[PDB]
Order: C-alpha cells, then structure tokens, then sequence
C-alpha cells in the first residue's frame, strides 16, 4: 500500500532535512513534513498498475503483411521481431535485459480485387500459418513439400472462427534476452555492430490452403504479441528521438524538449 | 486442485484457477506481485545517510 | 414545563430566540461535523477559525408583496463578502463547511400566506437561449437576493436565466422540491423555518468561487392577502451561520 | 455433452484479456535463472529517481547544455524573480520529458507529492539566499517576492551542503488530477525569487547556474495505462 | 466549448471566439471563421490564439473550432 | 418484507394521530388502523424490484453511428457519455451522485449500398473498436499508426458472432460521479458553466479492418450502457421538461400538469 | 476436450441477462469511499415523502402556482363540494406528475395505502368544519354529502394543529392494480365537502386556499419495470 | 471456492456462483440487497415526534 | 555528528534554514504561550488561527551602504497589511502575540562590518 502521511508540528533545532548533498548520487528522501506542519492522511492507494508485468502485458500489433490466391505473391514470410513496431519496442527499451514468455494471436482478414471475371462464386478460405526455428528449410513455393510440417509448429485456420492463440516460451540461448548490445559477432571488430544471435526467434511463414474462387482475394495476416511473465533488470533513460531503422540505434539529433517564451513563462509556446 | 486467491477490491472476494495444460508457460500473466525496493536506484551509497544530519561533515 | 414553539440557537457571538417555531429539520440526519483522518487528500493543516467564522450573518431584508413569484441565494456566495469568513475563502484555495439557515416573517392573525424553505443541493439552472448559458451576475447575487419570475422569459441571443418560479429555475415541478431539506412558513401557525445542513460534495472539500454547493430558495405557495387597515410591508429576512469551517491551501489573496 | 450456454462475448479478441492457451513447443526446457544486478518490479521505483530539469528551455537552449542552467548573478537590488512554472508533471514541457514525466505520459492520472532538489554550481566563496514558493490554484501566479511569500515556501541559504529540497504537498480537491491539460485539475506554480542578493570578492565570477532535479515522494501513484503522444510511425521501420 | 455560442453584435468589431479543449481533445488545431480567414499548423486578435482566443477583429459570422474529436461552432449577427 | 395491517378497534380517546403539522418538514406515519377499524392481513409483498440496482441494472442504448469500408468517412468517433439519450439520462439524475461500475455492449451491423459495380462477391467483414482514455494520441486516418492498441484497450470482432462485451470499472478522480454541477471550471466565474472533468471517460473509434468486396457497405455500431454495482445519494425531483441538449440542463418551460375540465371531474380532458 | 452440447438461447444478446464478462482494465485501483449524506437504497423510500398535489389543473392554472392551491370560501348554505378525484395513482393527471406518480410511471403494478395530508391557509381566526370522503367502487361518485357520508370519512376540524390526514386503505379483490387506466381494477372516488361553513369576523378575509400533499404508506410496492410514457427523443441531444 | 444461494421464490430453493476474473469489477449484478432506511428523507426532524400527540403544543 | 552552526526552523507552511547561525536569544528565558484562564479579564472565548496567522512573513530588503546610520520596524505596524495576521488585527479589537524575528545579510570573506539586532520594549521615541 503506498505510504501515509505523518502529522507533524513546529519545529526550532539543529535538524537540517531539506539541506544535503546530491553530488553523493543519492535523492533525498524527504517528507512533506519535514519542511511544513502536516495532518494526518491516511493514504489508500495503491501502485498495482505501475507492475513490470500491468505496464507489459497487452497485446500489441507488431508487424502486417499481405498474400493472394493467384499471382506473383502466393505467400508470406516475416522474421519475428519487436523492433518494427514503435510502441511495444519504447515500452520494452525502459530496460537493458527482459526475459518473458509470449502469447501470439493473428487476425486474418481477406478482400475481393478488382477484375472482369464473371460468375464468382467463393468457398470458404482456410489458412495455414507456418514457424520454422532458424536452422530449418524454408518454402521456395506455395505447394513446397516442407509444408508438410513433421516437426515445425502450424495453425490452421478457416475465416470466421475465432483468431487463433497459442503460447511460446523464453527460447534464448542466453539466461536474459537483450534490449541493446554494444559489440561485434566478430572478434575481429569488424562486420555489422550492435548485432548478436541472443534475441533471434525464426521465421513465420503464412499462405491459403485453397483458393476458393476463379476470382482474385487478398489477404492480410497481423501479428500481435503479449509478453507473459516479465522480470526486467537495468533501467534505461527513454527513447526521445524518432526510431530511423529496425536493426540499429541510430537516429536524428532532436531538442532535449519543447521550447516556452521565457523562464517565467506559465504556458506553452 | 482448484486455487482461491483475492480479486482486486476498493478500500473504505475470492475467485477459482485450475490449470490446464502441462508446460506453465501456458498459465495466465501474474498480476497481483505488488512488491518494491527502491532502493537500489536510489540512495544507493556505502554509507548510510542520515535525513536530519548534514549530508557532509 | 415549557412550549415546544420557544427555542433559542446560540452559535460565536450570536444568540437568535423564536416564540413560534415548528421544530428543527437536520439535513439528511446528519449535524455536521470536521473532516476526519481516514477520508482526507489535503496533507497540508487545516486552519479551524471557529468563533470568529462560525456564527449568524444577517442579510438584507426583502419585501413579500402579493404578485411576489419567490427568491433564492447561493450560501458560499451570499457570505462570500461578510467578515472573516469572506476574509478566509478569499486567502484559501479549499474550504469544507455546513450552514443553519433561519428564516424570519411575523405578520398577525388576518395576514394569511405560505412559504416553503427548501435547501437545494447543486441548484444547477437553465439559460433562456438553449445554445448559451446563464452569466455569473445573473445566477449570483452576492448582498442580494434573486427573484424568480412569473411569465417565461424570451430567448433573444441573451445569457439570462429561465427563471419561471413553477419550474424552480431547474426545469422540475416545483411541488416535488420537498425531497429537499425543507419547512413551511405558514402565517397563521408558524414564524420561523430552521433548517441545519451538513457538507454535501463528491469530494472532500473543494473550491469555493467556482462552486456553489448549496442554494436557498424561497417560495410563496400561497399568496400573501391582508383586509384593507392592516400592515401593508411585510419583509422576509434570512440569517445563515457556517459551521465547522474549515480552510487549506493558504496563498495570496484574490480568485482568478 | 454436458449442455452449455454460449454467452455475449464469445470468440472476441479483447487485447486485455487473460487466459490460459496452449503451447507450441511442449516440455521445453528454459535457460536457467541468473543473478543480474538492477532489478525492477514496479514502474515507480525509476519515478522515485532524480532527473535534471530543463527550465532554460527557450529558443535555441533546447539543442545545448544551456537548457538545465538556471542562471544568478549579482544585482543592484533585491527580491526579482529567477524563474517560474506551473505544477503540471506530465504535460508541462518543462516536465514532460523528465523521467518522471515519461513516465507519467503512459497513464491518464497521478497522484502524490513531488520533491525539487536545487544545487549551486557557484565559486566557494559566492554566497546567497533564495525564496522557493509554491502557490496552490484560486488565485494567479505570484508577480512579486511578498505575494509568494504568503504560500508555501523555503528561504534556502547556501553554504558547505550545496542541496536544498523543496517539497511540494499534494494539495488538491480531487483524490488523483489528469496529466493531461485541465482548468478543473490545476495544480499550482512554483516560482523563485533573491531573497539576498549574490556577494563575491574580488576576482570571483559574478554570474552563477543552478541545477534542478524532480522526485516523486513515497506517497505518489499513478492510474489508467494509455498510450504516449511522444514515438510516432509513418512506415515499419527496417 | 466556446462561451456564449449564439450572440448579436450591434456596432471596428471585435468578434469573440474564445474556447476550452476538452482532456480528451488531442487531435491537430483548426480554426476558420465564415460569413474569411483560416488557422491551421479580417485579423486574428491574439498572437496566442492555441491557447484558446480565436477572436478576430473586422450578416452572420461563424467561428467553426475543431481539435479530434471535439467540434465546436458560434453564430455571431453583426448589423 | 413490506409491514402487515395492525387489526383495531373502536376508539373514543385524547389521541390524535389524524392531526399534525406539515409545517415541521415531517411526513405523517399513519397507518389505515389509526382512522378506520381494520382486520389483520398479514402481508407477503416484497419490494424487491424498486432497489437502486434493478431499478437502473439494465442495457440501454446510448448511442449509435455509422461508417463506410471506402470514401470519406472511413472511421467513427464518439466521446463516451449517458447524456445524449433521454431514458437512462431521465433514470440516472433521480439522483445527484452515482457510483458503478459499467457493463459494455456493441451490436454492430452492415447494409450492401447501391451502386453500378457488377461481379461483387464479399468477404467476412471484421471491426476494431479501440478506447482512447483522455489524454492520448487519437486517429487521423484508418491506417493511422495509433491502432497498433500497444496500451489502449481494443475489441476485434468478426460478423456473425455473439455482439462484444467488456466490464469498465468505476473511473472518477473523485469519489464519486456527479449528475448536476453549480459551477464553473474557471476561478474567475467565466467560460462554460455547468461544466467539469468528474465524468470524463474517453472517446470510442471504431472501423473496418478488411474492405471485404469491390461495391460499397455501410457499417453500423449500436452502444449499450449497463451499470453495475451502484451507489447513489440526495434523492432529486424527475425531469418534468423534454431534455434540449446534451451538455447542459437548459430546457422549454412546461405546465406542472395536464388539465382537466373542472376540479371534480373525475376524467381527464 | 470435455464433451459439451449448446442450448437454445447461445450467442444472444438480452438486455437484462445476469454475467461476468472480462474487465477492459485489468488491476485499476478505484477511489475511495467517502461519507455522503442522504443515501438511496430502495425507490420506495422516495415514494414515502411527501409531495405537493396539483387538484386545480383547469386551464391557464397549470401554468402558475395556483395549480396547487385549493379554493374554499364563506357559503350562504352547507354541505357543497370543495373537490373530487379518482384514486388513481398513476394515471390521473391529479397525480401522474407527483414525486410517487412519477416513480410509478416505471412499473406496470402498484399495492398499498396511501396518505392525503390537507394543511389550512387562512388566517388563525378563520375556522371551519370539512368532510374528507373516499368511495370504493361500484357505484358512481358521490354527488351529495349524505352520499359521501356513506363510505370512508374524517371529518376534519381547523384549529391549532393546520394539518389532518386522510388515509385511503386497500380496499380491491386483486392483490395488485394496473397503474395504466382500467375498468377492471378500479379504484374509486376521493371526494371533500363543507361540514360547516368558513366563520371569520370584521377584517379578516374569506377566501382561503388548502394544500394537499400525497405520500405513501409502510404497506406500498410496485412490480414490472416498463420505460415511461413522459420522456421522448426526435434526435441525439447535443 | 463455490458459495451457495437462495434464489428469488414465491411465498405461501439455491443456485451456485464461481468467479471466474480478478477484478471484482467483472462479477455479476447485486440484485439481493434489500435493505432500507426512510428516515433519513421522512421525519427527518430534531426533536421525536409521536404519533399520537399534537405536532405542536 | 552536525555543525551548531546549521539551523532550521519551520511554522506553519513556512521553513527557513542557516548554514551559519550564532545560536537562538530567547526573549526573557520565556517561550511563548497562550494565555491562562487564571489571569485573563475578557470573557468571550478567543479565536486562535495558529498555521494561518503563526508563519514567516518577508519584508521589504534594506541597502547596508557604508555610511547606513540604521533602520527600525515596529512590530504590530510591520505585519498590520499582512495577510489574516492583518485581517484579523483589523475585524478584532484585543491581540496577543510573540514573535520570531529572523535578520539576513550574507557578505564575502573580505567584505567586513558588524549590525547589533535588538527587541527593544516600548520603544517611545
């Protein structure tokens, strides 16, 4: 429960609480009452939802793509990562080190394209979502046999049932995954920086199992992750400039905030 | 095996879990962990300081 | 031995005695009293004048005639400029009290009419253009009361106040103001009406220029019909005492 | 079958939802636990850490170091201003991107009292006072050193502790206030002002900064997670 | 909200225009006047006009305010 | 249980409980056996349908509007409040302050427009209904980045499936929420009277997330308020006037009553 | 997967359904609890106060406060009426718009006694003698006193005490009425006639007005929530 | 964690409840609660008045 | 472990802190008080407004030039425009009240000179 106030009256001695020294590094830890005459106030709050765990755990749109029943584009593929996203990589960029499981839901939707083709009649569509851990074969085409998925993970799923869920655990192969990494996969130095293979989770790879109609559809799939069961470590300052890159920090210099009239000034100019 | 544990009430009542998959990272997220130390972000010194004596002597 | 009808109110400095009272009515029940340790948000002290701000502010009279449709007054403004409990609320940002409201009307035996008292709380009013809203100086009449009207007022562009008395200013039947805390004057048998309210707020104390927690209204049911040869000015006079005030929130004097 | 009643709701995705689902890797065995330095468990133990505040945020001071200096010197008087603004945590731009306002910008209330630590960044031999108010809402902000003198304040004279707090209590109506703008929630401003002038020797600067750091109290709270106005996106980020 | 949206002004005329933005107001500022002039990210009075003047100074005259989502409108007559 | 009859008998007494004074403030509590001879009827009635909780403890449509899968108007807004309805508005301010929680319903629903495109054959429609709390950034456009919900609350739902429904608890910063307010939010008594922030619960957005066919659809989306939980004080006369607007209490003045040709005409004219 | 069967009724939408659903704000802490006068548990306990009757609704009277005020005066004879009107409760435009009529326009049922409170306002030397009337069903109204003597009465006398009450008690075959007009669940006729005539000397008026007041009794209920026929919307209010 | 009821019945029977949430915002409607107190807007005067005596003597 | 030179003192909302303080002069040996019941004459009960009266109030700064002879302040008339002090000394015919009185000037090591700050009692000039 968050603390309550003590009542407290006047005071003449040679106790200084509001005088002290904050090259130490320390905040001072300073009551209201310390510096005036206070009431009694039993305090009822509570700080419930400043939990890791409260302020992690939605789930989060992190990446959109598209696929058709006839074309060029048969299918999809998407490396898993949080890092496209703006919103859930500041939320998870407070800290240096997270470890978490997931829970992965997706939201399939399809769309009639526009053509001459006449007496369309469409059946239902059903979708195969596919994830093959990084070492696997991947699919060179729609009907490649590594669909087959003996070992790899899959979800099938026919449009207008409920979107489908499931749960992955922490996969690192280190103790905690990584927000940042100031380093080479080169002990030489040199190659890519800030790369490492600590945070990598495979490839997603989505298609229609039939195409349904002699007309053209489009679909799109949109991943959302929700992080289960957090322990954090190292807090970090915030992100204050806008994210450039996915892979990388770099960004554009930016103002350390907003600018007002004067040092005076009551508003915002 | 049925768990009875607290919902989050206001100030001035129990619910039921049962697990049902093996693996317990297919439970539900741990909401009600409500505890703090602060003080190792702040006030983190070798020596303690006291609130009403001079920060250097 | 004694007469229910005799009682006397002593509040500070002030003492007001009636020969004819119907009794008293307490709010919901309720004699007010200082906010406590367990229900307060405000760390700072509070400052409690008592004597010197809880006691009886007379106002100024007004005249029952025999066309008179009624009048009402916001408490926190009626006060807001009289001794130190306006000197209080100018210097504070948050104030928490509750009121005993008297009302005074002697007429004799042959002057007949009836009054109702009523305490209403968040007496909010409607504007007569539907697009606007009614203006301070037409809701607040600080050293004088405000009058209801007869006839609907005309809505021309104006930020006047619907003040038909049949529809108490609040667009509701004005027989149905008795769930409200209330006594009748009736000439023949009462006097005085007495009424003592406790603090009513969704919060535990709050600004006191920009809110109005309570509003008294007066209102003439009956007409007011004397034979020709008896006493034709009939006045009506209010005295309101604060109680339990408390204040927070000490700064520089003014409300902007 | 045992006979069952599906109810409103049903096949919903609600992003806030909590349930249990089922695994795609079976019986897998996680990467132990170590021991790792710094660890978090509520959002408000990084609001209870200090921050530099940027007061001198006008023109071009927001891109250099020049926006954290609040600047003193030596007068031919007394009792002028050094600086001014409002009690609003997270929607104040002098505050709005401290850590404690960061933090604040991810939820609609807050509560608690607030502590503002002054530090001199003077000579040794420069000495000095100064008057630190805070004036709760109902009238305007202070124009003058006596008008402020009449709130909430510390006289804070400098010497060998070169720190002073000055606390700001939660005095308000309302259990909690938005972080956002709003007239109904106002919380107040705080302001400075020389109580004494500014004294040096021969040979010593007579201009002079000070810094200015935000805490929150252990009293403080916040309510109702949203999301930011701060990170934005036209296209996934490659 | 803008105070008194239906008003006759009977005469240079100063229009009022002033406003509040609600909390959940947080969409871009627009503000256009009709009968004239546009603001967006006759003479404006207030240099300041975001923080809440959209007065100008110069039939029926309409000051038309709109941050997402709040809409608000005023009718001034000037004759 | 409600009280059972008292039986009596003849009276020749000093008791007068048919005389009072109305004067005092006090309703007389007099039962029929004071002014009549009775009989005992013990009674079973309960007054169990006129508690606070059934009386305002069921669904009720507040609002509803529409919105297009392709032109102008792609996306819908709407400020969450009681106010614009008459039935819940009129049964809510028989009182002053309310306490509930909230029980929240959609019914969303979609009609084919006409048009000249020929070969239209659609997909299942699915909606996104996303809940902005004051304060937050709010969408430009129906792909503007604020739906990726990475914090705000959001409700998929696909056409043909049971309506949506979520539980809002009790939001106020004070302690409880407030009908009517003698005031103004401004020190100085200017601006907007009647109003203040006690009741402010955020906006609503609502869109397609698929297109679905190649000819025009228009959506609709049907709110519904349910309270839960309640509380409320300092009972209020009910509204005699027919509502105007929904921000203030501003009305047209009507007659206390309807009329009647005399008084002892026992219809109604 | 356990073997289940649906009913009749899933995936259905009833506004009056009785569920848990899953909370759009997982973990928030509400405000507090504070004190607050005057409250409501029951709408009966509305019903049971007082309320000022509106008997003169002829014409322009609705539209002024003579609406409430009942006329009597000094007659060359006796026993003429003062006034009359059904018992109906919610129904009967004498006092659908009441504090208890307006809460029973929400249910289609109501039971129990009701109290009529009549207070005298003329002057303390006006006296006079009134015969307070009610008429079960079955035959018409009373149209003479001797008539009205008949049923239940009180013959109420002016003196030191201005107010008198006149019970109506439960007198139907059904155990509940309809508050909508019916033929078959009547409820009678409540009637008020001049015992003696109104005696004042030299100087004092002899027109006087009564109020009546209406309450109900220990023994009241109502059943069958329903909407109101008194409200009414063309467009969303703005 | 079950608790056992009365259900509403006719004069002159129980139902079982299991919360499933956390919140206790998410729980059904009190539909039981049948207690009163009308004294506080009736007879809401200082002094006690009796039924049987004068209102004012 | 502290410095006898470091001092701080708070009334009311009011909190004033010296890094190099002499010590505090208490006026007779006496701290104030209120009055008693055994010594008092008046008979209506007193009003005591304590954290809103009791708190340091700044007055106007003086120039120390070289050749200042001196200032002085009558107490009463110091604070009689001062907010609810002055309020309530202008509606109330009878006070009572101590005070602590607090003088600042700080100067350089080099700067030098000596000021005597004295309470002097009826002061009739």
């Amino acid at each position: 429960r968050v603390a309550d106030t003590v009542g407290t009256g006047p005071t003449n001695s040679e106790a200084i609480p509001a005088l002290t020294a904050a090259e130490t590094g320390h905040t001072s830890q300073v009551v209201p009452g310390d510096t005036m005459q206070t009431r009694h106030v039993k305090n009822y709050h509570s700080r419930s939802e400043s939990t890791i765990e409260n302020f992690l755990c939605r789930s989060a749109c992190v990446y959109f793509t598209e696929y058709e029943n006839s074309g060029a584009k048969r299918y999809a593929e998407w490396v898993l990562t949080p890092r496209q996203a703006a919103q859930l990589r500041r939320k998870l960029e407070f800290f240096t080190y997270v470890r978490f499981d997931l829970e992965l839901t997706f939201v399939i939707t399809s769309t009639q394209q526009p053509s001459t083709t006449q007496n369309q009649d469409a059946q239902i569509l059903t979708h195969q979502i596919m994830y093959v851990p990084p070492g696997g074969p991947v699919p060179d085409k729609v009907d490649s046999y590594v669909w087959q998925t003996s070992t790899n993970p899959s979800v099938f799923w026919t449009e207008g049932n409920a979107p489908p869920r499931m749960s992955i655990p922490f996969l690192s192969i280190g103790n905690a995954y990584s927000n940042f990494y100031d380093g080479w996969s080169e002990f030489s130095r040199n190659g890519v920086y800030g790369i490492n293979t600590l945070n990598n989770m495979g490839t997603l790879y989505a298609r229609h199992v039939n195409a349904g109609s002699t007309g053209p559809i489009k679909s799109t799939i949109r991943i959302y992750f929700k992080p289960k069961h957090v322990k954090a470590w190292i807090p970090r300052p915030p992100r204050l400039c806008q994210y450039e890159k996915a892979k990388n920090v770099n960004f554009q210099p930016s103002g350390v905030t907003t600018t007002r009239q004067s040092i005076t000034t009551m508003t915002n100019t | 095996g049925a768990q009875v544990s607290t919902q989050k009430t206001g100030a001035h009542i129990h619910y039921t879990n049962i697990n049902y998959y093996k693996d317990a990272a297919s439970n539900s997220a741990n909401r009600q962990d409500f505890t703090q130390d602060p003080g190792k972000f702040t006030e983190p010194v070798k020596d303690i300081m006291i609130k009403s004596l001079p920060a250097l002597n | 031995g004694y007469s229910d009808r005799a009682r006397s109110i002593t509040l500070g400095n002030s003492t007001i005695t009636t020969q004819e009272c119907a009794n008293v009515v307490v709010g919901y029940g309720v004699w007010p009293d200082y906010l406590k340790d367990s229900e307060a948000t405000a760390e700072d002290q509070p400052t409690q004048p008592d004597v010197a701000t809880c006691r009886f502010y007379t106002l100024d009279s007004v005249q029952w005639q025999k066309t008179s449709p009624g009048w009402w007054w916001k408490l926190p403004d009626a006060l807001s400029n009289l001794g130190l409990f306006g000197q209080n609320m100018q210097y504070h940002y948050l104030g928490r009290t509750g009121y005993t409201v008297h009302v005074q009307c002697n007429a004799s035996k042959f002057h007949q009419g009836c009054l109702l008292v009523v305490c209403v709380p968040e007496a909010e009013m409607g504007c007569a253009t539907l697009d606007n809203t009614p203006s301070s100086a037409e809701l607040l009449g600080g050293d004088s009361a405000k009058e209801f009207a007869d006839k609907p007022v005309a809505s021309g562009s104006n930020k006047l106040v619907q003040r038909v008395v049949y529809n108490a200013g609040m667009g509701v039947g004005v027989g149905n103001l008795t769930i409200f805390p209330h006594q009748w004057i009736n000439l023949r048998t009462n006097n005085s009406a007495t009424i003592v309210m406790p603090y009513t707020n969704s919060v535990p104390m709050d600004n006191m220029f920009r809110h109005n927690n309570v509003t008294l209204m007066v209102i003439p049911f009956v007409p007011l019909d004397y034979c020709p040869g008896s006493t034709t000015y009939v006045p009506i006079t209010v005295t309101i005492a604060p109680m339990c005030a408390e204040y927070n929130g000490l700064r520089l004097a003014g409300h902007q | 079958g045992l006979p069952t009643m599906n109810t409103p709701g049903s096949c919903q995705f609600l992003t806030s939802d909590d349930f249990q689902s089922p695994s795609a890797m079976p019986q897998y065995d996680v990467t132990p636990e170590m021991r790792i330095p710094g660890e978090v468990k509520n959002l408000m133990e990084i609001a209870e850490v200090d921050s530099v505040v940027p007061v001198q945020n006008v023109g071009e001071k927001v891109n250099s170091m020049e926006a954290y200096q609040i600047p003193v010197r030596s007068n031919e008087g007394s009792g002028t201003q050094v600086f001014g603004f409002p009690l609003q945590p997270g929607y104040s731009s002098v505050f709005s991107r401290t850590l404690l306002g960061e933090i604040l910008n991810y939820y609609t209330h807050w509560s608690g009292s607030i502590k503002l630590t002054f530090m001199f960044c003077g000579s040794a031999m420069a000495t000095g006072k100064f008057l630190l108010a805070y004036s709760p809402p109902g009238a305007g902000a202070p124009t003058k050193r006596v008008d402020a003198m009449l709130g909430t304040h510390v006289v804070w004279d400098v010497g060998l502790q070169s720190s002073c707090v000055l606390c700001i209590p939660w005095i308000s109506q309302t259990h909690y206030r938005y972080v956002t703008s709003d007239e109904y929630t106002a919380g107040g401003f705080i302001t400075c002002w020389y109580q004494t002038n500014i004294v040096v020797p021969a040979d010593a600067q007579s201009s002079c900064y000070i810094m200015c750091f935000v805490s929150a109290c252990n009293d403080f709270s916040v309510r109702l997670l949203k999301d930011t106005p701060f990170i934005s996106q036209q296209n996934f980020f490659q | 909200s803008i105070t008194t949206p239906e008003e006759m002004i009977e005469k240079t005329a100063y229009l009022p225009c002033k406003f509040t933005l609600s909390p959940e107001d947080q969409g871009p500022l627009d503000i256009e006047w009709l009968i004239i002039i546009l603001y967006s990210g006759v003479h404006f009075t207030s240099n300041d006009l975001k923080s809440g003047d959209a007065s100008i100074n110069v039939g029926t005259y309409q000051c038309k305010v709109k941050k997402a989502p709040g809409v608000a409108n005023k009718k001034i007559h000037l004759v």
